[PDB]
């Protein structure tokens, strides 16, 4: 029943606000609250009822109610409010308790370039007889980048899986890395390997490569 | 006013677990508690709720009656059973209270898996430095092929820790967990400093201190 | 809102089974449930309608008295009985609800087989990948489910792990009367060493659950 | 006492229409995509549910109406279906049923060749199994060659619905022989011929 937007980008100083949208079609007439979650944290409340606060919360945090519809107000962002938030109430055409679908908060900032380095699959690795390859894009902004594989020249596809940080509390930038799934044989059937990357924040693709 | 979660874990598809949360601070028969779960990469979802009295029980019709929520007021515990395990279930369990119209302390969390895989030590290799444009030196560890979830990471017993970048696990084709934990130093410490990783998967009870040095 | 059915399977010629559809998100009392099916690869046929606390019932000529539509308004729940069977009333079974006059909600569907078959669990061989795969690097593996009966059958990899490339084909019933199909999926030929595959194959009407290891050769 | 086209094909960001002839009308709309149960796509022209996106149009048309797409797109995969009440019997009509095929650009098929398991082959059968995936159109022709000699009439094929990331189309022939049959030949081949192809392939095995 409760719907949340996915993502809501702000500007580090500035005003947010996210919106939970109700429905009759269920009902109204219930209280909604609002909790935070921080990366790798269990939920914190921020709001409940009327627009009260918890204790610790600030005064940047406000919530609102119109008909059957919510929304919550963070006035004054910092970087330490990336997170993921939620809205709850208490539906009673379901006597149960229906969680929104949640908005991941982006603070903007400045266009980063990542830094890319590039490593060599382990020595302990390739007695296992596997080859992993890490391509490593730190610090970087925005989010969407673009990684590419070449092994003496040549240019791979679904051999390879990546994984993306959150974004940091305090830069507000991403790092990211990308594995290369190899076995000895066709990494032995190579000897140059090299990463090339292409972002926004970047002039031209970047590459890295080593010899052995 | 704590609130800890325990009995999370491994287990297979139509088993049974039972998890336990234990209040430190609060009047716990006085307040209503609640059990909530999260999926990996997914939201939130109400589970069960219980009274302090004990004589209202709600639990999510999406369970098909598989849990059963329980109190021991006498003890400040909360209870959950949960029967006929399906995949769905996999997700970190948190204990919660109802103060007023909304969940007002909530606990760590627990995490449960349920997959027929059987449990997998991870293997760490070091990701030893090479080449930097960056003017840095980036260098750090291989947690691969384990299972299940989580693995934690620290550096040099937890000395250094800025610059660290630990990725979330991703769940390979192979049915495996991956991650790398990499951290950025000035590049003029590299042959004066040791660099240490310190990887714990308890599940599988292993703990690896590897040493990664320039190679 | 979600209407799941329940009590389709596999009986006989002349027998009787009986069907059960559950709601969600809605008054069932206050809307009308419909019963509609399905025959496989054919068209969709309406069978039969009951208004809110069952004021008005209809049925189609075509099941000559043979279907039974009911509901307990106070349950949420619609039922439909069949007697004296037939091979042609094999079909999947679907509830709907009319809100302005057409179908708005529809179930998932049950499946009811009318035949003197017997139930068989299906076999499941390996396609191995080999010397015969290379095509660049998008090599091919994969499993065949054979000789099972009724169907369906439900086939996945490494537990669910791999999914991108995976193919499973359509039931395809041979001249035996049992059913057969394949699942194959296509990887980088660089992972056929660096990695397990294993396909997951369950076939309920059987109680069949099998995982079988696909090695390369 | 309704009529729907048997097929309607489309090219992607185009508009299609299909048709439901009838004695007279108001018409519902259903879609049924691969393998799911069926939706509601319009209750009457312009009252779409819920959902169901704006692309899809209605046409109230006295005896005979339509169904308008427009922005075909890949998911459009479907069986439609046209309904309406003849209260005059107080039951629910309903449409032949159109398949849509939207038409993508030509897809070569890529071939694939499996001998039979020694698990079966343990068992008195052998199963050969040829694959094409991910081609376009789906029309292609697979021959069984068990020593030069064409074996299709022991096969059976298998083809996918239209993907919708891809909207290609995959197919397997399964080869079935008894042990005996099996063991009696050397070189089992796969033949295949499709318009992405200017000369035909052919992925072959020995036993042995
Ligand atoms: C079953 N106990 C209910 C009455 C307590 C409750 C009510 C509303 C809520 C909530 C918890 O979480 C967020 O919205």
């Amino acid at each position: 029943v409760l719907t949340q937007p996915p993502s809501a980008s702000g500007t580090p100083g500035q005003r947010v606000t996210i919106s939970c949208t109700g429905t009759s079609s269920i009902g109204g007439y219930n209280y909604v609250s609002w909790y935070q979650q921080l990366p790798g944290t269990a939920p914190k409340l921020l709001i409940y009822g009327k627009n009260n606060r918890p204790s610790g919360v600030p005064n940047r945090f406000s919530g609102s109610k119109s008909g059957t519809s919510a929304s919550l107000a963070i006035s004054g962002l910092r970087s330490e409010d990336f997170a993921d938030y939620y809205c709850g109430t208490w539906d009673n055409s379901l006597n149960a308790v229906v969680f929104g679908g949640g908005t991941r908060l982006e603070i903007k900032r400045t266009v980063a370039a990542p830094s890319v380095f590039i490593f060599p699959p382990s020595d302990e690795q390739l007695k296992s007889g596997t080859a992993s390859v890490v391509c490593l894009l730190n610090n970087f902004y925005p989010r969407e980048a673009k990684v590419q594989w070449k092994v003496d020249n040549a240019l791979q596809s679904g051999n390879s899986q990546e994984s993306v940080t959150e974004q940091d509390s305090k830069d507000s930038t991403y790092s990211l890395s990308s594995t290369l799934t190899l076995s000895k044989a066709d990494y032995e059937k190579h000897k140059v390997y090299a990463c090339e990357v292409t972002h926004q924040g970047l002039s031209s693709p970047v590459t890295k490569s080593f010899n052995r | 006013v704590q609130l800890l979660e325990s009995g999370g874990g491994l287990v297979q598809p139509g088993g049974s677990l039972r998890l336990s949360c234990a209040a430190s601070g609060f009047t716990f028969s006085s307040y209503e508690m609640n059990w909530v779960r999260q999926a990996p990469g997914k939201g939130l979802e109400w589970v069960s709720s219980i009274s302090s009295s004990s004589r209202y029980i709600y639990y999510a019709d999406s369970l098909k009656g598989r849990f059963t929520i329980s109190r021991d007021n006498s003890k400040n515990t909360l209870y959950l059973q949960m029967n006929s395990l399906r995949a769905e279930d996999t997700a970190v369990y948190y204990c919660a209270r109802s103060n007023h119209g909304a969940f007002d302390i909530w606990g760590q969390g627990t995490l449960v898996t349920v997959s027929s895989a059987s449990t997998k030590g991870p293997s760490v290799f070091p990701l030893a430095p090479s080449s930097t444009s960056g003017g840095t030196a980036a260098l750090g560890c291989l947690v691969k092929d384990y299972f299940p979830e989580p693995v934690t990471v620290s550096w040099n017993s937890g000395a250094l820790t800025s610059g660290v970048h630990t990725f979330p696990a991703v769940l390979q084709s192979s049915g495996l967990y991956s991650l790398s934990s990499v951290v950025t130093v000035p590049s003029s410490s590299l042959g004066t400093q040791t660099y240490i990783c310190n990887v714990n998967h308890k599940p599988s009870n292993t703990k690896v201190d590897k040493k990664v040095e320039p190679k």
